[PDB]
């Protein structure tokens, strides 16, 4: 139990750090002129689709998992 | 000059045009909802009558009619209570055997298996077990029939209609002028004499003629269906004479000043009735007669349309001394022109009164068979404690509001308000030192106990087994109160409460009230109470004092009472307003009252409540408060883990609902954190992405979804936090006390 | 009519008022006659007096409440504890002096350095005299 | 041309009973501020440090700690009294600056002869990219 | 622990704390050690046992080698 | 029960990723702050204008996502621990029937397994599990402290500290000691960091104490 929980918490923190440093890359080291038309620019182009679909997936999962738990309860 | 009645005829026309158009009262709210913030501000500013009109006359009229509406709502509520007692309650069955039938007054329907909630309370009945103490109240009144509850409910409905009609009439047909409202001397004369005074006198008359013979016969022990109806006792002094012989002499002793002859129903006894566990109704009769006379005397002080009397202004202006400059000069003008000043005073005094009520009702149960009803005890105490705390925080909020809006420095020059505002840093500095010192010497004591217990050095921790901290002053006061009857209370036959000392009052095999001992744990919890109270008063007092200005933001009152911040400048000015001070004071009041009710619950379940086994009292928890309350682990294990066993194991029973709310409240509280840790910007950009998704499918609203304002985010967060916490404690208390006790 | 609360120095725009606690002649005399508020006296001697008072004051808590209070040998353990407390507060004084005085003759680099030395030899002395008072006092 | 007025040290102060929000140790080591105005009647006003003072007929002087307190007091005067005042900055060595009515004309009215400091002639997104200015000891909005 | 891997609680390090009472010193003497000790929940005993380390001299040799290696880095 | 818990895990991963991805992409500028890259990765806000811009920087997205990471890993470890605690005792039925509703989690897991942990020290003595009981309460204290920084914000504290500064500069026998650094309340972003650090440390310590004392106690 100790080893599993230890490595799981370590992994969670490291994932948060990976995303934090991706954000820092975008704020600091991202050059639109060099990265023009590549997959990085293209994924910045339609960010609203990504954010809205993450929002839908999370809303669905939360609504339904909570609803089933509450119904059973 | 000369107090009189002044009204305007038909000031307002009774139409429905303004209901069709929301937001009519406020100029800013008008011109359509461009964004949802309009929808929120429509409700947030509905009763803020100050921002709808600057005329104090119109503000006062709106307040008058709103009070009538509130009275109508309260009468609807009372009518509902009495009607449910009349129809869906086992009151008539509970009267015969009040010791074994569990009070109930709400049945549920069959619709989705919720029928299980119908408890097997008793009397051949099934329903939810009420804890509002209405059965004991009705028995103390002397009801003993379900027709009388129906009559009372219908009368309360008629009176609710009367209240609503009165509100409509006094806003739309005959509305008072402003100079009517400002007759504070006449209003005080009528609220001392007419309201409280004549009300107490009328209640004493009722008890003498209804509640006293009926309850005498019930306490002697009679099936209620044979007892004469109250009008029979009232109308002939023969029956009362057989019960209370002094009624054979009539009113002649009263007008002859031979009042001692009324000693058989105007007693001074104290203590509890051994058969019911409540105060003697003769004692309460005498109490109400006495205070009715005292209030009638009090209601003649102030001057009105005749020369005799004192003036509030003259009395206030004459109390000035060397340390205060002008003293109370200008207090009269800032009390009869600002409603928020009166609201602060009245809310503070009302919350303190509610808390006093809670105390005086657990210690000295005033209704028959109410001490033995442990659920009613706990519920009534906790309810009045929470109501008092909320009212006190409201007093703080409205003191701040008055300090922001209705305070002008022209009339408040070198008077008491000016003197206080002119040295606020000293007050706040010293109050913060007191909070620090109390926090250390209250919580660090618990932490020292915890550390010594975990280290295996119980000879070092503060406890009765080691370093003692004994409440010498509280114990001395308890002893002094015990020694009163016959010494300093020569005409009192027994102590006012069996909590000072003496014997154990037990009713129906259940303890009603036994002496409460104070030791080291009681010392520690009382200092915890002092610490929490002091931090709460610090927050609210600092908000009131620095409402206007601050060395950080001198023009704060220009930003209003309720504003989020003042930019990230000066290092950050988040939550600098008075409203945010109220927002934090709510959290601290919650903490304070929660610790108070935890202390009451554990102390009563460990040192008072229990069953008498013909050889000693066997308390519910067995006395573990005296030895386990000294440590935080003791509270987490011997009170919160241990006593939660009745709520988490409630599934499939009648208390199953308390098992759901206990969980459900845990949700709401946690949900509140969403609003308290987050900020508006994240939500605005998230909503921007959501709105793009809607735009792509032509379903965007024409009303802009806007994230909640900063102030509203904080308000929603605190509302949810308080709701979740209070509901958790309420369900836990109720399930615990309805499964044991 | 008795005006007890006035602004300090008669100037109402300084963050003080003179009050029957701040300016009453008894309190003013008592504080001015305290060793700290004596600019004229040599800083070493004022440190000596302060250390004497504070070292002697500081013994009692550990004597009556230390971990080894119930054992008879508590007096000497506590004398050691108070010597250590005075020593630590001494290095506090040195850090403060070496920080605040780097760019009342007490408020100077050499004035404080001597005052820190005077606090030493007097501070340990009260921790020593406190031990002797435990072994010599009749009443104790 | 314009000539800022001279700070007359011997000026009556408002009738004030003493406050706990007045000057502190910062006014003896750094610097403090002085505000001077001229009252057409002796009237009660609200001093930004809590409490109420009475301003006297004629010239009045009042010294505070922060500049912003002085400007808050001056805004109160301009709105509720229509009184125009002057804010000087006093150093503890004796030096005196003249602050708020810098050109005699208030900051909201064009004076024609003022310096256009810190006025970029580009929009808000026309600034440089942080990657281009990396390791420069500045921010994108000052190039 | 090598002899009885299933009936021995692996010891982490010794406890030296001058605040302990006598009962705590009694309660923390566990896996056969002479004084109070901590029981390891890191699973390093199993790892070192599996990879070939059997005696304490080998553990000490590894510690010395790794100390020198850290100095070299 | 495994179905329900795996979907809870899916909710956690998706919401944490939503916060992190949104803060990473919405970091060069939003509709609310079109020039956010001019301010850097971390900054407090953009004043109370335009409705209010609290927690607007990308650093605040990381801040808000750390809570969700903690919650999600807590769900994962709760699931693993209860599944295997049923496994190791041979009583698979307790989980398999009690894990389909939340009161089963609250009662048959948190409440039941906490009996030995909270009994580590008590008025009748202590055992080896006293250190874990103390650590349990210690983590509770740290987490509860972190709420102070998370809920209260710089503005009450600045005025309070400043009144304290008046008190210290102005009291006899203490005017002889002055601060070299002017005491100011923690900054906004710093306070968010402090509250988050307390939250995480308390979370980790509390769960570690519960896990070690609930597994080593029974086995
Ligand atoms: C290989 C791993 C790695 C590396 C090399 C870096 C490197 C860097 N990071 Mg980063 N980061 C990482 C992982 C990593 N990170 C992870 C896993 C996370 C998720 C938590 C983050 C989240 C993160 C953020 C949000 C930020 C950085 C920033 C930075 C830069 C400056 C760091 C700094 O400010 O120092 C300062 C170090 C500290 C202030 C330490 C704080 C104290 C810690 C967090 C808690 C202490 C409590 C303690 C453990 C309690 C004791 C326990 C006991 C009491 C029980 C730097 C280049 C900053 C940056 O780039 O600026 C734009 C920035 O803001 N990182
Ligand atoms: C128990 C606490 C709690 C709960 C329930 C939530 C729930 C949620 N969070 Mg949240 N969060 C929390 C704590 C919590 N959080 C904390 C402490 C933080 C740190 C500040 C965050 C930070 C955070 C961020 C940054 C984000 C979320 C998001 C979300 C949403 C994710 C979508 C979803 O799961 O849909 C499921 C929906 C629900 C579970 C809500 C339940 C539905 C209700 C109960 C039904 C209504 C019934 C009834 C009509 C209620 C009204 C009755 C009353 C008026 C009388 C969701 C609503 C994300 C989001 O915004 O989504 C897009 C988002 O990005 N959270
Ligand atoms: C404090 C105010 C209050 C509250 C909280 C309740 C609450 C309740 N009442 Mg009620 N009641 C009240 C006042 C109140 N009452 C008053 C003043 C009267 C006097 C007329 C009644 C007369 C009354 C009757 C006769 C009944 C209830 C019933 C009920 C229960 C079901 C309500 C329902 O589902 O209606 C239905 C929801 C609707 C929207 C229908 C409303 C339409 C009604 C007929 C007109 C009002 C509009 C419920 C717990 C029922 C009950 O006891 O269940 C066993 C029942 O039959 N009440
Ligand atoms: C049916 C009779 C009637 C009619 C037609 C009107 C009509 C009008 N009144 Mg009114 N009034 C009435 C009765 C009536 N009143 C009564 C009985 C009272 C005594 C309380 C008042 C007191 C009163 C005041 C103080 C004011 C008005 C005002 C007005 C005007 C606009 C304000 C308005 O009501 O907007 C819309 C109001 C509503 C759509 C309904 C109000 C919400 C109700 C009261 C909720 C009741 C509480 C309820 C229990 C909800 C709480 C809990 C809930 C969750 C269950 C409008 C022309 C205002 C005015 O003069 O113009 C500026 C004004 O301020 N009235
Ligand atoms: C004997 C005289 C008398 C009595 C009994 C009352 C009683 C009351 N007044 Mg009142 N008042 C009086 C004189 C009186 N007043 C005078 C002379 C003035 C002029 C200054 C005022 C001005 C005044 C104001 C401005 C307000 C009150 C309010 C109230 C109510 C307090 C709220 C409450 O819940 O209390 C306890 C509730 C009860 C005891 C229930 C009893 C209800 C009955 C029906 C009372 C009706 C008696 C009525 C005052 C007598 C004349 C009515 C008749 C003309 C039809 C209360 C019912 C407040 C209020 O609630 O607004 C309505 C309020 O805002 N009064
Ligand atoms: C407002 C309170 C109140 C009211 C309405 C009554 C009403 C009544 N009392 Mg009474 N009484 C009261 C208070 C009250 N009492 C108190 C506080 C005491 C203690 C001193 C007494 C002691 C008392 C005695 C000893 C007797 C009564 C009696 C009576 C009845 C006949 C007197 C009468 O008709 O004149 C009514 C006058 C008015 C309604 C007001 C006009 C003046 C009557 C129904 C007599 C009776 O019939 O016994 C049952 C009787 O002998 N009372
Ligand atoms: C006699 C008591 C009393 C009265 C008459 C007032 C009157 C007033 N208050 Mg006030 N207040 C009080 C007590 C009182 N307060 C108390 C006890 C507190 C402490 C909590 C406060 C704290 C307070 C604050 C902080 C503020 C006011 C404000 C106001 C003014 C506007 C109120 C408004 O319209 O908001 C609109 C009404 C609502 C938004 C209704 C929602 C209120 C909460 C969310 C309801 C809680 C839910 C409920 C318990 C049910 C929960 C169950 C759920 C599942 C449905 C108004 C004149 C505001 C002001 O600006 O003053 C000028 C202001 O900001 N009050
Ligand atoms: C468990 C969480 C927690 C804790 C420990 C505190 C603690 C404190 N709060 Mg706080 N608060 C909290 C939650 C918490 N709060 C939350 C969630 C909120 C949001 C509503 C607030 C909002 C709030 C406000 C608005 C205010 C406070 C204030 C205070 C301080 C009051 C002084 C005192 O209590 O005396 C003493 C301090 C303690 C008893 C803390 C425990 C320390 C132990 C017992 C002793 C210390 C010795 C230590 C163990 C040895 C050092 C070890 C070494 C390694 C360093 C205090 C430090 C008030 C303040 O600033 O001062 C008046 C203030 O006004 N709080
Ligand atoms: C925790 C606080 C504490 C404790 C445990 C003690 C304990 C003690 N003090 Mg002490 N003291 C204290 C605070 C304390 N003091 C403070 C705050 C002051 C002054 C501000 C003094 C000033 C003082 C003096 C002057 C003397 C003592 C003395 C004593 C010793 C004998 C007391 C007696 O029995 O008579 C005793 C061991 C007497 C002694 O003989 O010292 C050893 C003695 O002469 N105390
Ligand atoms: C079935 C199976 C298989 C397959 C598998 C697969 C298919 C896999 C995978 C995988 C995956 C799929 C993985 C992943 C993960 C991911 C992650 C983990 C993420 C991430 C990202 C990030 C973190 C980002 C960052 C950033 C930002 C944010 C910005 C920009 C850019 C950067 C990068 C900087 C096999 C046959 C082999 C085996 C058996 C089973
Ligand atoms: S974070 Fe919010 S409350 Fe704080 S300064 Fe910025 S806008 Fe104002």
């Amino acid at each position: 139990a100790a080893l599993y929980t230890h490595h799981q918490y370590i992994a969670g923190f490291i994932m948060c750090g990976a995303f934090a440093h991706g954000a820092i890359f975008f704020v600091r080291d991202y050059d639109p002129a060099q990265n023009r038309g590549n997959v990085l620019a293209r994924i910045l182009d339609h960010k609203e689709a990504l954010i809205s679909h993450l929002s839908w997936a999370s809303l669905f999962l939360g609504f339904h998992t909570l609803g089933l738990y509450v119904h059973n309860d | 000059k000369k107090v009189k009645i002044v009204v305007d005829r038909n000031p307002v026309a009774t139409n429905f045009e303004k209901w069709a158009k929301p937001g009519h009262f406020s100029r800013t709210l008008s011109k359509g909802p461009t964004t949802t913030t309009w929808i929120w501000n429509l409700h947030a500013d509905a009763h803020d009558f100050d921002t709808q009109t600057s005329d104090l006359e119109e503000i006062s009229r709106k307040v008058f009619s709103a009070h009538f509406g509130q009275l109508g709502i309260i009468f609807i509520w009372l009518s509902g209570m009495y009607f449910h007692g009349a129809r869906f309650s086992n009151y008539e069955a509970w009267l015969t055997d009040p010791t074994h039938i569990k009070p109930s007054a709400q049945v549920v329907w069959p619709i989705v298996g919720q029928e299980i909630l119908n408890a097997d309370v008793g009397g051949g009945f099934q329903g939810l077990q009420i804890t509002s103490g209405f059965f004991q109240l009705w028995r103390a009144a002397g009801i003993t029939s379900e027709l009388q509850l129906y009559t009372t409910a219908i009368g309360a409905l008629v009176m609710a209609a009367a209240m609503f009609f009165a509100g409509w009439f006094h806003y739309h047909k005959a509305a008072p002028k402003l100079e009517w409202f400002q007759n504070v001397e006449s209003m005080l004369n009528h609220h001392l004499g007419g309201l409280l005074g004549l009300g107490s006198l009328a209640w004493a008359g009722h008890q003498i003629h209804v509640s006293l013979p009926i309850n005498k016969l019930l306490d002697a022990g009679v099936d209620p269906k044979e007892i004469p109806l109250p009008h029979e006792f009232t109308l002939n002094p023969e029956l009362m004479a057989q019960l209370y012989p002094s009624f054979s002499k009539g009113l002649a002793p009263f007008f002859t000043l031979d009042w001692a002859q009324y000693s058989d129903f105007l007693t001074f006894q104290g203590g509890l009735n051994p058969v019911t566990g409540g105060l003697w109704l003769t004692d309460t009769v005498h109490h109400h007669l006495a205070i009715a006379v005292l209030f009638l005397i009090a209601g003649h002080q102030y001057r009105t349309n005749w020369g005799i009397g004192s003036s509030l202004k003259e009395i206030l202006e004459a109390h000035k001394g060397p340390f205060t400059g002008e003293g109370h000069k200008g207090l009269y003008e800032i009390l009869t022109t600002s409603w928020h000043a009166q609201l602060a005073i009245n809310l503070a005094l009302f919350g303190s009164l509610s808390i006093i009520v809670a105390h005086h009702m657990y210690a000295m149960p005033p209704y028959p068979y109410l001490a033995t009803d442990y659920g009613t005890q706990l519920s009534l105490f906790t309810h009045h404690m929470w109501i008092g705390g909320f009212c006190i925080v409201g007093a703080g909020a409205h003191a701040a509001i008055f300090m922001v809006r209705d305070y002008d420095p022209t009339n408040n020059y070198n008077n008491l308000l000016d003197r206080v505002l002119r040295h606020r840093d000293a007050i706040i500095s010293h109050l913060n030192w007191v909070c620090i010192f109390l926090g250390f010497h209250s919580f660090g004591l618990y932490i020292h106990n915890d550390t010594m217990s975990a280290l295996g050095r119980p000879q070092d921790m503060f406890s009765d087994t080691a370093i003692q901290l004994q409440p010498v002053f509280a114990q001395w006061v308890q002893n002094t109160h015990f020694l009163a009857p016959g010494f300093t209370a020569p005409n009192a036959l027994a102590s006012t409460s069996p909590s000072w000392g003496g014997d154990v009052v037990a009713v129906g095999g259940k303890v009603a009230m036994m002496p409460i001992s104070l030791g080291t744990a009681d010392f520690l919890v009382h200092h915890i109470h002092a610490f929490t109270i002091h931090v709460t008063v610090l927050i609210l007092l600092k908000g009131v004092l620095y409402a206007r200005s601050s060395r950080l933001i001198p023009d704060k009152a220009n930003l209003g009472f309720r504003f989020p911040c003042d930019g990230p400048g000066r290092g950050g000015t988040c939550q600098v307003s008075a409203w945010d001070h109220v927002f934090l004071g709510l959290f601290w009041m919650y903490n304070s009252i929660s610790i108070v009710i935890f202390h009451f619950s554990w102390k009563m379940q460990s040192d008072v409540w229990g069953t008498v086994s013909a050889n000693g009292v066997s308390h519910i928890t067995g006395g573990n408060f005296a030895q386990s309350a000294n440590t935080i682990n003791g509270w987490l294990r011997d009170f919160l883990w241990a006593q939660s066993s009745q709520v988490i194991q409630s599934y499939g029973s009648a208390l199953s609902a308390y098992g759901l709310i206990f969980l459900g409240a845990h949700f709401v509280w946690a949900f509140s954190l969403m609003f308290l840790f987050s900020g508006r910007g994240y939500w605005q950009e998230l909503i921007e992405s959501i709105v793009w998704a809607h735009n792509k499918l032509k379903v965007a609203p024409a009303i802009q979804p806007r994230a909640l304002s900063i102030t509203q985010g904080r308000a929603v967060g605190v509302a949810h936090y308080l709701l979740g916490g209070i509901a958790t404690t309420w369900s836990f208390f109720l399930a615990r006390i309805l499964a044991v006790g | 009519k008795v005006q007890v609360v006035q602004p300090v120095n008669g100037d109402p725009f300084i963050g003080m008022l003179e009050t029957p606690v701040t300016s009453s002649p008894a309190i003013a005399w008592y504080l001015s006659n305290l060793p700290a508020y004596r600019t004229g006296v040599s800083p070493l001697l004022r440190g000596v007096e302060i250390g004497l008072a504070h070292g002697y004051l500081l013994v009692g808590p550990f004597i009556k409440l230390g971990p080894l209070r119930d054992v008879e040998n508590v007096a000497e353990i506590v004398g050691c504890i108070n010597g250590a407390a005075t020593v630590l507060i001494l290095t506090l004084c040195l850090a403060y002096g070496a920080v605040t005085f780097q760019g009342d003759p007490l408020q100077s680099a050499d004035g404080w350095n001597k005052f820190t030395a005077g606090f030493a030899v007097g501070g340990l002395s009260g921790a020593a005299w406190g031990y002797l008072c435990t072994q010599i006092l009749p009443y104790y | 041309a314009f000539t800022p007025p001279t700070l007359q040290s011997d000026t009556p102060s408002p009738i004030f009973g003493g406050s706990t929000g007045g000057l502190l140790s910062q006014a003896q080591v750094e610097e403090f501020h002085v505000i001077t105005w001229e009252s057409k009647k002796e009237q009660i006003f609200e001093m930004p440090t809590g409490g109420a003072a009475i301003m006297r007929q004629g010239p009045n002087l009042l010294k505070l700690a922060r500049k912003e307190q002085c400007l808050a007091l001056l805004t109160q005067l301009r709105t509720k009294f229509k009184i125009d005042g002057y804010i000087y900055r006093v150093f503890p060595n004796g030096e005196v600056q003249y602050l708020h009515p810098k050109d005699g004309v208030y900051p909201e009215k064009v004076n024609a002869g003022r310096s256009g400091d810190n006025t970029n002639m580009r929009r808000i997104g026309q600034n440089k990219e942080p990657v281009q200015i990396k390791f420069s000891g500045k921010i994108p909005a000052e190039f | 622990w090598v002899q009885d891997p299933l009936h021995i609680r692996p010891i982490a390090h010794a406890i030296w704390d001058p605040h302990f009472g006598q009962p705590a010193v009694e309660a923390f003497t566990r896996g056969g050690a002479s004084g109070p000790v901590n029981i390891s929940t890191s699973g390093v005993y199993q790892w070192w046992y599996t990879i070939g380390l059997r005696t304490n001299q080998e553990l000490y040799t590894g510690s010395i080698f790794l100390l020198v290696l850290a100095a070299l880095f | 029960g495994d179905f329900l818990v795996h979907h809870a895990i899916a909710l956690g991963l998706h919401t944490t990723t939503l916060i992190l991805v949104k803060g990473a992409l919405d970091a060069r500028g939003s509709k609310l702050m079109p020039d956010k890259k001019d301010f850097g990765y971390s900054f407090p806000c953009d004043g109370p204008g335009r409705g209010g811009t609290c927690d607007i920087s990308a650093w605040d997205a990381f801040y808000l996502a750390v809570f969700w990471m903690l919650n999600t890993i807590g769900w994962v470890t709760f699931y693993w621990h209860w599944k295997h605690l049923g496994i190791w005792q041979g009583n698979v039925n307790q989980f398999n029937e009690s894990s389909t509703y939340l009161m089963g989690w609250l009662r048959d897991y948190l409440w039941l397994n906490s009996s030995q942990l909270i009994n580590g020290y008590n008025p009748f003595g202590m055992n080896s599990l006293s250190v874990w009981a103390w650590m349990f309460l210690f983590g509770h204290l740290i987490y509860a402290t972190g709420f102070m920084f998370l809920i209260s914000w710089r503005g009450y504290w600045q005025e309070l500290i400043e009144t304290l500064a008046w008190a210290h500069e102005r009291t006899p026998l203490a005017n002889l000691v002055r601060w070299r650094d002017k005491p100011v309340a923690l900054s906004i972003v710093q306070a968010r960091l402090v509250g988050l650090t307390h939250f995480s440390v308390g979370y980790v310590l509390t769960y570690a104490a519960f896990l070690i004392a609930s597994t080593s106690g029974k086995f």
